[PDB]
Order: C-alpha cells, then sequence, then structure tokens
C-alpha cells in the first residue's frame, strides 16, 4: 500500500489549490476505505480538513469548509482536494492519509498509511534572489577569547538557498537557522564563532547561493 | 468543537526512561457507536506522521510494546515505558469520534541535559543594507538549554515588538542545546534616529537580565 500526494508547490493568493493523492497496492473501491486530507502549516502542528468515505460521503472541517471539496476517482485510484482563495496561512505540507481497519471490522477504523506529504508555498513573490548582508560585531566586542561573526539573507524567493563559510572550510562553530517566510519572502541567517586570533587575521566570508535566480555572491565580514 | 489538550508540549526525557503524555479532551470522545477513537500519532523530524495507538489503547501492527495507551471518557495517557532514540519527535492525539476531527497541539519528546547559557551576539546593519534603505538588527542567542528563553528588542529603552523576524534550530544532534536568531528590521531613516540597540535574553541560567547592546554610533 503507497500514497502519493502532488500539488502545485507554488500559488499566488486568490488562486485554487488542486491536490491529488494517487494509490497503489491495493484498490479504493474494493477495500471500502475512507481517506482523509490532513495539513500541517508552517510552525503549527496537524490539522484535519476533510474525508470521503468509500460511498462518496464527505465530511469537513467547519473552519475551512467553505474553501473545501473534496472528491475522489476509483477507476484512477485517486482522491482530490480543491481549496479555493488561497492566502499565505495556506502555507503547509498537505498530506492525504487512509482510513483502514482490519478486514473487516468497519468500526475500528484509523489512519493507518499516510503519503510523504506535498509542499505548499503561497506567495504573490517572483523568483527574486537573495541580498546578502555580512554581520561584523561592533569593536567592543571584539575583545574576547572568541568572536561570533554573521550572515543574513533577505529576502529571496522560493526556497532554498545554501550558506556556507570560507567555501566550506569552517565548518566548525556555525548556526545556519531556518528560512522564515515573511511578507512574501524568506529570510535566514547564519552566525560563526572563531577564536578573536583567527578574525580579523583570517579573512572570514560567507557564500550564498541560490539556484532558483542562478546566482552565488561571497561576502566578506570586514572589521567595522 | 472538541478541544484536545497535551500536557506537556515539550517533554525533556534521557533515553532509557519512561515517559508519559497527556491528552484531556473538552467533551467526552465516545461515538455513539460505543467506540471511543482516541488515537496517538507520531511524527519524527522528517518524516510523516504514523499511527501508534488506536481506540485509546490499542497498538497497531509493528508498534513495540514499550508504547501503551489508556484512559476514558476525556482523560486519556500516552506512556513509553522505556524511551529509544527512534520514539523522538512529536506526538499527537487525535479525537475521531466527533467533527470535526480534531488533533492536539503536539507534544515534543526530546532529550534532557545539563542546563546552559546562551553565548549572545549582537550586530548592527551593514552599511550595504543601509544603502538600499533599510536596517536590520541582528541578534544570535546560541548553544543554551532549556529551550524556554524570552528575548526582547529595546531601542533607547523601549521595547520593539513590530518588525521582528524569529528563527530556531531543532535540538543539537551532539550537544543537545539550541539556538535561536531574532532579526530586528527597521526602515534606514528610522535606525537613524535613534541610538541605543538592545537584545535582552532571560533564561534559567542567569537570575538577571542577560543583554547585549551598542549605540550606532559607537
Ligand atoms: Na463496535
Ligand atoms: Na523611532
Ligand atoms: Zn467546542
Amino acid at each position: 500500500v503507497t500514497l502519493k500526494e502532488s500539488g502545485p508547490g507554488l500559488l499566488k493568493p486568490s488562486q485554487t489549490l488542486s491536490l491529488t493523492c494517487s494509490f497503489s497496492g491495493f484498490s479504493i473501491r474494493t477495500s471500502k476505505v475512507g481517506v482523509s486530507w490532513i495539513r500541517q502549516p508552517s510552525g503549527k502542528g496537524l490539522e484535519w480538513l476533510a474525508h470521503i468515505y468509500w460511498d462518496d460521503d464527505k465530511r469537513y472541517n467547519p473552519s475551512l469548509e467553505s474553501r473545501l471539496t473534496i472528491s475522489k476517482d476509483t477507476s484512477r485510484d485517486m482522491v482530490f482536494m480543491k481549496i479555493t482563495s488561497v492566502d499565505t496561512a495556506d502555507t503547509a505540507t498537505y498530506y492525504c492519509a487512509r482510513r483502514g481497519f482490519y478486514g473487516r471490522k468497519y468500526e475500528v477504523n484509523h489512519f493507518d498509511y499516510w503519503g510523504q506529504g506535498t509542499t505548499l508555498t503561497v506567495s504573490s513573490a517572483k523568483t527574486t534572489a537573495p541580498s546578502v548582508y555580512p554581520l561584523a560585531p561592533v569593536c567592543g566586542d571584539t575583545t574576547g577569547s572568541s568572536v561570533t561573526l554573521g550572515c543574513l539573507v533577505k529576502g529571496y524567493f522560493p526556497e532554498p538557498v545554501t550558506l556556507t563559510w570560507n567555501s566550506g572550510s569552517l565548518s566548525s562553530g556555525v548556526h545556519t537557522f531556518p528560512a522564515v517566510l515573511q511578507s512574501d519572502l524568506y529570510t535566514l541567517s547564519s552566525s560563526v564563532t572563531v577564536t578573536s586570533s583567527t578574525w580579523p587575521s583570517e579573512s572570514i566570508t560567507c557564500n550564498v547561493a541560490h539556484p532558483a535566480s542562478s546566482t552565488k555572491v561571497d561576502k566578506k565580514i570586514v572589521p567595522r | 468543537d472538541v478541544l484536545m489538550t497535551q500536557t506537556p508540549l515539550s517533554l525533556p526525557v534521557n533515553l532509557g526512561e519512561q515517559a508519559s503524555i497527556s491528552c484531556r479532551s473538552s467533551q467526552s470522545i465516545v461515538h455513539s457507536n460505543g467506540h471511543t477513537y482516541l488515537e496517538w500519532y507520531l511524527q519524527r523530524p522528517g518524516q510523516s506522521p504514523k499511527l501508534l495507538i488506536y481506540q485509546v489503547s490499542t497498538r497497531f501492527s509493528g508498534v513495540p510494546d514499550r508504547f501503551s495507551g489508556s484512559g476514558s471518557g476525556t482523560d486519556f495517557t500516552l506512556r513509553i515505558s522505556r524511551v529509544e532514540a527512534e520514539d523522538l519527535g512529536v506526538y499527537y492525539c487525535f479525537q475521531a469520534s466527533l467533527v470535526p476531527l480534531t488533533f492536539g497541539a503536539g507534544t515534543k519528546l526530546e532529550l534532557k541535559r545539563a542546563d546552559a547559557a546562551p553565548t549572545v551576539s549582537i550586530f548592527p546593519p551593514s552599511s550595504e543594507q543601509l544603502t538600499s534603505g533599510g536596517a536590520s538588527v541582528v541578534c544570535f542567542l546560541n548553544n543554551f538549554y532549556p529551550k524556554d528563553i524570552n528575548v526582547k528588542w529595546k531601542i533607547d529603552g523601549s521595547e520593539r515588538q513590530n518588525g521582528v523576524l524569529n528563527s530556531w534550530t531543532d535540538q543539537d544532534s551532539k550537544d543537545s542545546t539550541y539556538s535561536m536568531s531574532s532579526t530586528l528590521t527597521l526602515t534606514k531613516d528610522e535606525y537613524e534616529r535613534h541610538n541605543s540597540y538592545t537584545c535582552e535574553a532571560t533564561h534559567k541560567t542567569s537570575t538577571s537580565p542577560i543583554v547585549k547592546s551598542f549605540n550606532r554610533n559607537e
């Protein structure tokens, strides 16, 4: 038994999300299983969206129901979900889950198989290369036995970027933070901590690549 | 609707110890058919959720016997007798008796370790960003434990809540600490009107505020 979700990846606000869950290893028709869609908004837990039973009866989460339509095509072994008028808050991983049971105590049902999920990001942005800013400490913060430098990667779309320090030769002492979507664009940051005898006497540079915009930039951290 | 309340929301353990997670529903979740559709799901990092327990107390196929569930009506408990590395992740209770079917908020099963004070570093805007008309101030708070921390920006002594973007790392796989980044984004003109920029943290490792500051003109 395998489930696999597919969807658009990226949508602009107001567009309709069309999701498909494709089943294999068993027949939807024969099994009498129900199928739900569940999502995980960015930074949130799981939320149940909609359910379709073997007989095409349907149930929805009233928090979202006005925007939702679940359907099925048993001849293709597929279940579908439409969500109208998408906006930022619909940015989530969407999961299909089978409501199975031991065959056939129908009352004893539960979500036994889940798909790998399909990611959606909702944004008005076009592909946008990052602005990469070197972060140097004020002079008074350079007097200790170690020093922390940073790199701020602001205003790009879509994910991902890759960030390294000194082309990957500086890997210890690094903290690279998960990207966050805000105002339609991503921001990421990274810090690196070295001994005071390492910097500024040796150069330290952050390297940032953004495959979608075909961009790659190096930024030396200059002392203030 | 049925609100599912899980307690605690973060559960630090040592591997080999017992773990217990509470799930309380706002009303009875016994279906008219006499079944209690209370289920527990685990989502490990990078994976989809997986079923552990259904009908309050029944283990799903493949689920080790160190997992058990109990409860009745409105009060439910998941127990892990001896926590393994592969058990780490987020646990959700779920009720399917009443529509909308609802999940608890999640419980992150994580590792215990000794407390560790954050290394806090603050950064003025770069000249590059200033020339484009913006001004981001960045504070990193690195390698701390426990994860509970309060971070506040102050500009000339006044708390600034708007314009902030925070990000956090997962618990470190080697040292079990947490790290955080906070960025306060202003306009260049606003940045240049103000003098003193402060990142203030409250963490159990210090009896007083942990403060890092700079002056725009230093
Ligand atoms: Na029954
Ligand atoms: Na001001
Ligand atoms: Zn209610």
